[PDB]
């Protein structure tokens, strides 16, 4: 599972993101979003990210599956940028019935060159 | 599933929420990138499959959403989603917990700008059931 922060929901954990990236650039880490109640192996999960200024950044293999708690992504990217300074916040999103959400705000900084 | 231990309580007091509990702009965020023609008939055809993706503009929150009653294919009731209310538009409802709170979204969207005005309700009914 690796390094792990809190998301605003209680039933969730996620990676810990880099501060600030490049666009488009393989993570440091594979991202990771860790559920702590009991959910279902096979529940798609999904992230989304945005900000004031860029609303709706476009992500790269935004998907997961749970297998044992844990939602594992494939290369998950950022492609989309937040601009001056301004980072990402993070939604996550379980699809369970109803769906439950975890953002997660100021979690990463995206610009087209980055560090 | 998870809540935390008093969720009226976040859902008043918290600023993520407040800013969030009145009527703000809205947009339809599905096929980003696609011409405005397609991505006006996907909208559609995904709301009638009771799903979409709309964020709040303003604070850039981006969120799936499932028109269906928090219980449970199948077409949505017009309680869900609503094409007659006003012609050009369709009002939506969608349960689910935000950051540990069961909430619901109601919003419509133009059926032509693809964008409208929406906000977060705080659903009582299932918030004590969890």
């Amino acid at each position: 599972p690796g390094e792990l922060v809190r998301t605003d929901s209680p039933n969730f954990l996620c990676s810990v993101l880099p501060t600030h990236w490049r666009c488009n650039k393989t993570l440091p880490i594979a991202f990771k979003v860790v559920a702590l109640g009991d959910v279902p192996d096979g529940t798609l999960v999904t992230v989304m990210a945005g900000n004031d200024e860029n609303y709706s950044a476009e992500l790269r293999n935004a998907t997961a599956a749970m297998k044992n708690q844990v939602a594992r992504f494939n290369d998950l990217r950022f492609v989309g940028r937040s601009g001056r300074g301004k980072s990402f916040t993070l939604t996550i999103t379980v699809f369970t019935n109803p769906p439950q959400v975890a953002t997660y705000h100021r979690a990463i900084k995206i610009t087209v060159d980055g560090p | 599933p998870r809540v935390v231990p008093d969720q009226r309580s976040k859902f008043e007091n918290e600023e993520f929420f407040r800013k969030l509990s009145r009527e703000c702009e809205i947009k339809y965020t599905g096929f980003r990138d696609r011409p405005h023609e397609e991505r006006q008939a996907r909208f559609q055809n995904a709301c009638r499959d009771g799903r979409s993706e709309i964020a709040f503009v303003a604070t850039g929150t981006n969120l799936s959403l499932q028109f269906f009653p928090a219980s449970w294919r199948q077409t949505p009731s017009r309680e869900y989603v609503d094409l007659e209310r006003e012609a050009g538009k369709v009002y939506l409802k969608a349960p689910m917990i935000l950051n540990g709170v069961c909430v619901i979204w109601k919003g419509w969207i133009d059926l032509q700008r693809l964008d409208g005005m929406g906000c977060l309700e705080f659903d009582e009914e299932r918030a004590q059931q969890e």
